[PDB]
């Protein structure tokens, strides 16, 4: 079709151009090199190739595609590790078989030789269909048991002709419709423009708590499935152990992870990583990248590519959310995609507008983050999903004042603020209470009232307690502690108990890697009444010491009650914490007399 | 089988007497015959000289090359520019060890031109993310600061900030010089069984130390592992952009299509930046921010990401990016981005520089974020992380320490801190304090750190694990 007039840079315009519509990713180059109009004026568009135009020619054929860039969705798609802009990175290594990415290489988004079994739905020939009717299922892997596929949103008629049970490629022929009299046939697969939301029936309120696994965050500072939630990605705070609880232990079905323009030995520790990470249910050896798809970008990918990173993580989401699955995101460092959109500007000369980020940085975070959400999927069956962005940032020097970090925590409900100096005294899950706020707390008031009742005001006691702790530690330091009065030293204690014990998880023994949400509660429980218990007994009794030094039993109690396990059940633990609360008020009433 | 052989095809150039316009380093073409983009072109002086360009641009039939070596003398009727068909690739060889490279590729040195294995791309490709693997060893680089408490992995890629005047560009020699895994020091088995190499790139260096370069690695042992890719301040900017890809182009070879590590050096990224605003603002592009391209992100990346072990091949190239702080500000968009992709940072420190210091590594700023994999057992002394830790955290209380014996007099400091005065006085004159051409051995460097440590008492080396004091601290 058209030919290449003129290159510079990165920028290619071709010529005779005509029917090629704005964003519309065209193949440039005798080495077919992906680039999208970005420009068209005439019969002549501006494509802005993604990979390094040292070749192109002027006459080299610029093929249209005739799709804006659009993930390819299906099955397949579950375990493999993707680039920015979808690229099979095992299947590019495994095809061609150098270290490197070769320019303008093209392997298939999704495995195409794969066989994959396929059991129809309850749609019959000569229904009708709609966007997003789960015409079957299929068997992806032993993790997602049915990878329900579905109609592409765009797409409605009568089911003309629909293929039985059996074992199918992605180039199938699956499915049939007509609309008009015009015929069009589905396969496995289908693909979507990255840059528009999946379409939902009705984008509902997120209200269930994504539980992961952590102690301070389910405790103090919760995320809701279906919301958003922020991240400092700097260096040695320990943004690691977030991202392996989301991944290993929220009640999330899938897992977006999605790095962009990390630097390329942390994509490499990443990549090696979530291949042995290993989930205790939903069978016992199933490692969780079973259920995990990686976008993985070295800081050197196009830098197209690390732009479109997370709209492609987001897209990939709403997929599986559009099945039912409450999938949940996982944004590393969204600050180095604000990096390429900060790239993209500039070069195009977009008129730089905030510390030289675009003008519509704030409107592309706000649109991005807003297609999270617990959802109703589209069509029917009727199913409910949710996508949750956990998406970490990184400024350029630590500021935490750049407008893509601000733009961020305005935008990003919960901000659970991990702090350098919490991991220099190795106190993980190294959440700095003091900043980490959360806006979900209101919302999960639906939640916690129906199994939960005391939460609510219980984190409320111990996160007005820990920052009197807090507080009170400067007037330790500007006068002694004997200056403290009893009900003062009381809350230190108690609160340096909460520190050590409650908010300090261990995550590496089997005790305490996965806290759920029961056992959380429990210890609530235990350590406010613990708190209430000294208060009461002291404000209508004797002295804190004499009282700290008479039961102190009960205070290693209620902190060796960290290491029972949940694993023995969650009927025996909450009796078991019973018997600790029983066992506490009696040898309160002793110490008393 | 080498399928090479299809290099014996000629193509005959087309020489284009069409050179329109000029247009300060630019010149351009007409009645083009399919120029290709990047395309290097030998563009022939009207009293003959041969002056080397790159096609920057091509619109139809019109190719706006770009001129090394200036402009002046390029005419518009009896100038004949000459295409040749592929754009810039260096001729590479597993015997260019030992070449001091110009900054085109061509070598600068008496030799002949490399017999050439193959002719690589020059900007390669960007390593598939899923083929790297994390940086496993350390790749031991002589300077006690570095070695122990900044130490470098193979495949990590961390730089040196420097200041403008400092001796950074001499703590490169010495790098190069001492650079080595740490295998040979081991002594338990052949440490030569997997060679190692360096490809130094100098870039923006004036002619005063681009000789030193050459005159110091010829006359030490340095040179039959090093590709010095040399190209001078006045030499053309273009070469000064070329060079940094020149040598990562050598050091993947060296380091994946054989098998041979390498600790790559890039002297000077500033000056390399500085030559990239040129190119940006030959393209008429406006300035982005601080004056640089707003894509200088982009194109320092495509020459950092180069580097990393590899799955499979055993190669693995290790970059110690240098870079000269523009004003002594991190805040610079250089140092900032440098800082932003690569795995940490070297200080060197203009206020031990100025007390006679040597090399006047800061260690206190400067981090080395994996480090703890080229730590510990297998590779290096077990002591090695627990040193470390425990030699910065002494440092720091003799920081302070030295800033309060001002504020409440020498007396009324606790003995920790007088201990650690005398700890950071011994520290910085012996530890940090290097003799130029003093080679330590990562080993003998810890020796030496725990001959500093046994100052303190074995109850205030609370860093340290007891498990590892109750056999080290006493020898």
């Amino acid at each position: 079709y058209g030919a290449i007039y003129s290159v510079s840079g990165p920028v290619v315009i071709a010529e005779n151009m005509i029917g090629c519509a704005m964003y519309e990713l065209v193949k440039v180059g005798h080495d077919n090199l992906v680039g999208e109009v970005i420009r068209i004026d005439g019969d002549k568009a501006t494509i802005q190739v993604y990979e390094e135009t040292a070749g192109l020619t002027v006459g080299d054929p610029v093929l249209r595609t005739g799709k804006p860039l659009s993930v390819e969705l299906g099955p397949g798609l579950m375990e493999t590790i993707y680039d920015g802009i979808q690229r099979p990175l095992k299947a590019i290594k495994e095809e061609s078989q150098s270290i490197y990415i070769p320019r303008g290489i093209d392997t298939p988004a999704l495995d195409r030789t794969i066989k994959w079994q396929f059991t129809p739905g309850k749609f019959q020939v000569g229904d009708h269909i709609s966007g997003g009717d789960i015409y079957g299922s299929v068997f992806e892997n032993s993790l997602i048991s049915s990878h329900k596929i579905l109609l592409p949103p765009r797409s409605r008629g009568t089911i003309t002709w629909i293929a039985p049970a059996g074992e199918y490629t992605l180039d199938e022929k699956i499915l049939e419709v007509e609309f008009d009299g015009k015929k069009s046939d589905f396969t496995l697969y289908h693909t979507w423009p990255v840059r528009v939301p999946r379409p939902v029936t009705e984008k509902l309120s997120a209200d269930y708590p994504l539980l992961t696994g952590q102690r301070v965050l389910d405790a103090l500072f919760p995320c809701v499935q279906g919301g958003t939630t922020c991240i400092p990605g700097a260096f040695g705070c320990g943004k690691t152990v977030i991202s392996q609880s989301l991944s290993k232990y929220s009640n999330s079905d899938a897992i977006i992870y999605v790095g962009c323009g990390e630097r390329g030995n942390e994509m490499a520790e990443v990549l090696m990583e979530f291949p042995e990470l290993y989930t205790e249910m939903s069978g016992t050896k199933e490692p969780i990248m079973k259920r995990t798809t990686l976008v993985a970008n070295t800081s050197n990918m196009p830098v197209a590519a690390r732009e479109a990173s997370i709209y492609t993580g987001i897209t990939l989401a709403e997929y599986f959310r559009d099945q039912g699955k409450n999938v949940s995101m996982i944004a590393d460092s969204s600050s180095r995609w604000a990096e390429a959109l900060r790239e993209i500007s500039g070069r195009l000369g977009e008129m730089p507008a905030d510390q030289g980020f675009p003008a519509y940085l704030g409107a592309k975070l706000a649109s991005f983050y807003e297609r999270a959400g617990k959802a109703v999927a589209l069509g029917s069956p009727d199913r409910t999903g949710s996508v949750s962005i956990v998406a970490a940032v990184s400024p350029a020097g630590g500021d935490f004042s750049d407008p893509v970090t601000t733009a961020t925590l305005g935008i990003t409900q919960v901000f659970w603020g991990l702090d350098k100096k919490l991991a220099q005294r190795k106190h993980f899950p190294s959440i700095n209470t003091s900043v980490s706020y959360s806006k979900y707390t209101n919302v999960l008031n639906k939640f916690y009232d129906s199994n939960y009742p005391e939460f609510p005001v219980l984190r409320d006691r111990m996160k007005e307690i820990l920052s009197n702790a807090e507080e009170l530690e400067q007037v330790v330091q500007l006068v002694g502690k004997s200056a403290l009065s009893d009900s003062d030293k009381i809350t230190l204690d108690v609160a340096t108990l909460i520190k050590e014990d409650f908010l300090q998880q261990n995550g590496y023994s089997t005790y305490d890697a996965f806290c759920p949400i029961w056992k959380t509660f429990d210890m609530m429980r235990a350590f406010i009444s613990y708190h209430d218990e000294a208060q009461k007994a002291v404000a209508n009794g004797a002295n804190w010491s004499k009282l700290a030094d008479s039961t102190g039993d009960v205070k290693h109690a209620v902190s060796s009650s960290k290491f029972f396990e949940p694993s023995r059940g969650e009927k025996e633990v909450h009796g078991e914490f019973e018997k600790l609360l029983s066992t506490m008020q009696e040898r309160f009433a002793e110490s008393t007399d | 089988k080498k399928a090479v052989e299809q290099g014996f095809n000629v193509k005959p150039r087309l020489n284009y007497n069409t050179v329109s316009g000029v247009n300060g380093p630019l010149v351009i073409l007409e009645k083009v015959k399919f120029p290709r983009y990047n395309e290097i072109v030998n563009l022939t002086l009207p009293d003959g000289t041969v002056r080397q360009g790159q096609v920057l641009e091509i619109r139809g039939d019109r190719a706006i090359v770009q001129v090394f070596e200036g402009t002046s003398g390029i005419d518009v009727k009896k100038t004949t520019v000459e295409f040749t068909g592929e754009s810039l690739r260096i001729p590479v060889s597993e015997d260019m060890l030992g070449r001091i490279f110009d900054g085109s590729g061509r070598p600068i040195d008496n030799g002949p031109k490399v017999f050439a294995e193959d002719y690589l791309d020059i900007n390669g490709s960007p390593i598939n993310p899923y083929a790297r693997i994390y940086p496993e060893e350390m790749i031991s680089t002589g300077v006690s600061a570095i070695d122990t408490m900044n130490s470098i992995a193979r495949g990590q890629k961390i730089p040196i900030f420097s200041a403008s005047g400092l001796p950074h560009n001499e703590i490169a020699a010495q790098i190069c010089r001492q650079a080595g895994l740490v295998r040979p020091t081991k002594d338990v088995h052949d440490g030569h069984e997997e060679n190692f190499s360096i490809v130094f790139a100098a870039m923006g260096v004036n002619l005063e130390t681009a000789r030193f370069f050459k005159q110091d690695f010829e006359e030490n042992g340095s040179l039959e592992r090093t590709s010095l890719f040399l190209n001078l301040a006045n030499d053309p900017t273009i070469e000064r952009i070329i060079t940094p890809r020149l040598a990562l182009t050598t050091a993947e070879y060296l380091a994946y299509q054989t098998e041979r590590h390498v600790l790559t050096i890039l002297t000077d990224m500033s000056s390399y930046a500085d030559a990239l605003r040129e190119v940006s603002a030959a393209r008429e592009e406006v300035p982005g921010r601080r004056g640089y391209p707003g894509y200088m992100y982009t194109d320092l990346s495509t020459i950092y990401e180069r580097a990393g072990r590899v799955e499979g091949r055993n190669g693995s190239i290790t970059q110690i990016p240098i870079l000269t702080m523009p004003n002594d500000d991190i805040t610079h968009p250089i140092p900032d981005l440098t800082g932003y992709i690569t795995e940490g940072q070297i200080f060197v420190d203009r206020q031990l520089h100025n007390k006679g210091i040597y090399p006047p590594i800061n260690v206190l700023p400067s981090l080395s974020r994996l480090m703890k994999s080229a730590i510990g057992e297998g590779m290096t002394r077990k002591d090695h992380g627990d040193v470390s830790n425990q030699l910065y955290a002494k440092y720091a209380i003799g920081k302070d320490a030295a800033a309060m014996k001002a504020v409440v007099g020498e007396e009324a400091l606790s003995i920790e801190d007088k201990l650690s005065l005398e700890f950071l006085e011994k520290f910085e004159k012996t530890f940090i304090t290097q003799g130029a051409y003093e080679d330590r051995t990562v080993f003998e460097s810890l020796d030496q750190a725990w001959s500093l440590l046994r100052i303190y008492p074995k109850e205030m080396l609370n860093r340290i694990s007891p498990k590892i004091l109750d056999e080290f601290y006493d020898r």
